């Protein structure tokens, strides 16, 4: 991450540049798995007994 | 030579407020051809004589 100063214009605002540069590699393929289609909005319903 | 300022009402300066308000460009100019001072000179000769 980088921060450079690029000056002052003519309202005296003054301006900043911030930069990340970054990348992503997977090596080998097995190095990686995904299970999809996860539901995620259903509830079991239990029986209950009450004393 | 004796150089002045030329420009003396157009030299803007603005009071800012609290905002985002554009600032005045300016600058300072010069008088092109300024008066130049030359020395002048009050000179005489003076005859003594060599007996006296």
């Amino acid at each position: 991450l980088s921060v450079r100063f690029m000056g002052i214009n003519r309202n005296a605002i003054a301006s900043y540049l911030i930069s990340l540069y970054c990348s992503l590699a997977v090596l080998t393929d097995d190095a990686l798995a995904v299970l999809d289609d996860v539901e995620v909005d259903k509830y079991h319903d239990y029986p209950v007994n009450y004393k | 030579r004796l150089n002045r300022v030329n420009n003396t009402d157009d030299i803007q300066v603005a009071c800012t407020q609290r905002d985002e308000a554009t600032l005045p460009q300016t600058f300072v100019d010069y008088a092109p051809e300024p008066r130049e001072y030359f020395l002048n000179g009050v000179s005489t000769v003076l005859d003594v004589h060599t007996r006296v």
